[PDB]
């Protein structure tokens, strides 16, 4: 009082020095059911992974993919993730993914990569220097290398020209290294483009075979429609908090409602355009928001020079939360007053308060 | 599979006032007996719609279609813009079972039909980017509003249980959401698709434009009165 007023005394009377509110307790986030897991199974667990001239493509899209699962996973060799980072990519996503699986000997693996050449690199398949997106790669000896022979995977080793970024190439024309022409039969300047891989179970290291995927994410403005899930979390009632439902942001006390929801509406205003109620994703019931409880703090003294006990009035506060203890607290029309005591007489009026009571001094 | 029929389909293209239907739901927010003002594409009260009793037609903004269907012989839709395989393609078709809807580069013939004894209409499908399966949407009144709007197609929908025998009735109903796509594609033209065995068609047509309406909810939150403030000085 001293210091809003300004003086070393204070008249008697009624004065206000400052505001209240209550503050945020927690905070809760809402999100539906989750639906449309992505169908990495029937790709990273492929039984048979086609060739590296002939990679499988595969197009993902209108589904929920948890990055989370395959970053733990200790099943896969090599996981580089390099336009963006893998503890992110649950978060930012794109519009559609394309996947590039195909099998390579494990020295080759290097030359999977964006700035990268080689045979591999410029005869089968071409990645670009701007790619974004991730590589996964991880040994298979134990299921592509064959005791007979693994013959049934080849490569592209002989054509003039190298590959286009994201290029596949499946034609089995008879290169011809010479100027001499060859009427399809192989000859001294002619040799098949494709040559059979001979993995074994026991050939060494980098010569086994591994199996790759690249994983590329395009955002063409189409809108996103694949990547990491939203982590809900339980609600609570009865207490101011903020929460965010479904992408709606508002701090409040949530209660229980009786209001009926038309089956397809998901909150509501009254006038003004204030939200008022909202219903849960995962639920499905109409909840009510009221802003928790603030108003303004007064101060009743009798004057410096009489005494020096004063009493403290908030406005518009429902006697519950107060902070604390004080003296006998009574709860009025106008707030709650603490300080001061309540009497069944009546007198006239010194210091008005309001709704038909005020106090005076004797204490107060 | 398809091929030209011998005699024309010359429906009559007739007018008709379109009274006071066309009406629906412009948001997902509940409110409870509140007049609120909203400007939007709509389709203006008492203008004259067309009438045919199987063309192409523009898209434009927004299309209104109705059906005094009887049977259910109307069956799907078609959209596109060069309507072939050099543009995206949108397919939708109602039949025995589930509603199919399809975003591919299609090949359809001259005068396509669904035909009994399935889609043959396209004598090719590729390049398929979206594909859908959802719950059939349907003496009776059916009425539909298709918007496209930034790489998004709403689809409204409303059935009723008529028994006028040849306009629209002189009521009230609004029109709630069904069905949203997050495609992106710039329709300019449509059509009509009828399940018309080897061996009348009536439906009407009607356009969107933007204007202010103002709506009224009751206390459940239904739409139940609706004012055009682009009209008569009164309505203003
Ligand atoms: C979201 O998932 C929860 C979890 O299953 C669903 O809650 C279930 O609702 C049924 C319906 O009575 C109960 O029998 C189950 O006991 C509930 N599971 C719980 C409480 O863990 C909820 O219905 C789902 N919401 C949807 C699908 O909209
Ligand atoms: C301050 O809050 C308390 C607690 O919510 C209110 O007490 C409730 O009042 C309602 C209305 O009569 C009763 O139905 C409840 O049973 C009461 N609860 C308890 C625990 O007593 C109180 O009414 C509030 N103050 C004012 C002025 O309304
Ligand atoms: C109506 O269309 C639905 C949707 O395509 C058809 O249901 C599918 O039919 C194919 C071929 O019979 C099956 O391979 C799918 O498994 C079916 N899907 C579902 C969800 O059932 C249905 O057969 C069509 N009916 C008629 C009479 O044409
Ligand atoms: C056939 O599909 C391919 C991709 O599956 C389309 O290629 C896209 O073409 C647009 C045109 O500018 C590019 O912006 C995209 O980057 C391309 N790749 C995508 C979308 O992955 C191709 O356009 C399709 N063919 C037709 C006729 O639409
Ligand atoms: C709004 O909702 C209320 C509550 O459901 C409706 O009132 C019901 O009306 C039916 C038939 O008119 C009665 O059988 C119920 O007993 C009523 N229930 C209650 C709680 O009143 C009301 O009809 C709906 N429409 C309007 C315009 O109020
Ligand atoms: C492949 O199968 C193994 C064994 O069940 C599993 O741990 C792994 O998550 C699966 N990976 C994918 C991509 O489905
Ligand atoms: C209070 O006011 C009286 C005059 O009414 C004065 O005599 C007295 O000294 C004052 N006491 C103080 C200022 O403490
Ligand atoms: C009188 O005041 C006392 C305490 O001041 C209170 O308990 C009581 O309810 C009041 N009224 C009557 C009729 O006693
Ligand atoms: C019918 O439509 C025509 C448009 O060609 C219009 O000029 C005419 O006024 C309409 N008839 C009405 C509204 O009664
Ligand atoms: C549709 O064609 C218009 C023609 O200018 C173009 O501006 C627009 O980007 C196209 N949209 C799609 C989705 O093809």
């Amino acid at each position: 009082t001293k210091c809003t007023l300004k003086s070393f005394t204070v008249e008697k009377g009624i004065y206000q020095t400052s505001n209240f509110r209550v503050q945020p307790t927690e905070s809760i986030v809402r999100f539906p059911n989750i639906t449309n897991l992505c169908p990495f199974g029937e790709v990273f667990n492929a039984t048979r992974f086609a060739s590296v001239y002939a990679w499988n493509r595969k197009r993902i899209s209108n589904c929920v993919a948890d990055y989370s699962v395959l970053y733990n996973s200790a099943s896969f060799s090599t996981f580089k993730c390099y336009g963006v980072s893998p503890t992110k990519l649950n978060d930012l996503c794109f519009t559609n993914v394309y996947a590039d699986s195909f099998v390579i000997r494990g020295d080759e693996v290097r030359q999977i990569a964006p700035g990268q050449t080689g045979k591999i690199a410029d005869y089968n398949y071409k990645l670009p220097d701007d790619f974004t997106g991730c590589v996964i790669a991880w040994n298979s000896n134990n299921l592509d290398s064959k005791v007979g022979g693994n013959y049934n995977y080849r490569y592209r080793l002989f054509r003039k020209s190298n590959l286009k970024p994201f290029e596949r190439d499946i034609s089995t024309e008879i290169y011809q290294a010479g100027s001499k022409p060859c009427n399809g039969v192989e000859g001294f300047n002619c040799y098949f483009p494709l040559q059979s891989y001979g993995f074994q179970p026991t050939n060494g290291v980098g010569y086994q075979p591994y199996r790759v995927v690249v994983l590329s994410f395009e955002l063409l403005h189409a809108p996103a429609t694949v990547c990491g899930p939203k982590k809900s979390t339980n609600l609570v009632k009865n207490k101011c908090v903020n929460f965010n439902f479904n992408g709606l942001t508002g701090t409040g006390v949530l209660t229980e409602s009786n209001k009926k929801f038309l089956p397809f509406q998901q909150f509501g205003r009254d006038i003004a355009d204030t939200t008022d109620a909202v219903r849960d994703p995962q639920t499905l019931e109409i909840l009510d928001i009221t802003p928790c409880s603030f108003g303004g703090v007064s101060v009743i003294t009798p004057g410096t020079n009489t005494s020096n006990q004063v009493a403290v009035l908030y406005q518009g506060v429902n006697c519950t939360e107060v902070p604390s203890t004080g003296s006998n607290v009574f709860q009025t029309r106008a707030g709650c007053l603490i300080g001061a005591e309540h009497v069944n007489n009546s007198y006239e009026c010194d210091i008005p308060i309001g709704a038909g009571i005020c106090a005076s001094y004797q204490s107060i | 599979q398809c091929v030209n029929l011998r005699t024309r389909t010359q429906l009559p293209p007739a007018y008709t006032n379109s009274f006071t239907r066309g009406v629906y739901y412009p948001d997902k927010v509940f409110r409870s007996s509140v007049l609120h003002s909203t400007q939007d594409l709509f389709l203006p009260f008492f203008s004259n719609v067309t009438w045919f009793h199987n063309p192409v037609l523009p898209f434009n903004d927004g299309v209104y279609f109705a059906s005094t269907e009887k049977s259910n012989i109307i069956r799907g839709w078609i959209f596109g813009t060069t309507l072939d395989s050099k543009t995206q393609s949108l397919l939708i078709v109602n039949n025995a079972t589930n509603v199919v809807i399809k975003v591919c580069e299609f090949q359809f013939c001259n005068d396509p039909f669904l035909d009994v004894y399935e889609s043959g209409v396209y004598s090719s499908a590729n390049n398929c980017t979206f594909e859908y399966v959802s719950q059939p949407f349907l003496k009776n009144l059916r009425e539909f509003v298709f918007k496209n709007i930034d790489g998004y197609f709403k689809i409204y929908s409303k059935h009723t249980p008529i028994n006028l025998v040849r306009d629209l009735p002189q009521g009230f109903s609004a029109l709630e959401p069904l069905v949203d796509l997050p495609i992106g594609i710039n329709i300019t033209r449509f059509q009509t698709l009828l399940a018309l065995h080897r061996s009348a068609a009536a439906y009407y047509v009607g356009y969107l434009q933007p204007r202010t309406f103002l709506l009224k909810y009751n206390e459940n939150g239904t739409i139940t009165d609706a004012v055009d403030c682009a009209l008569d000085p009164l309505s203003e």
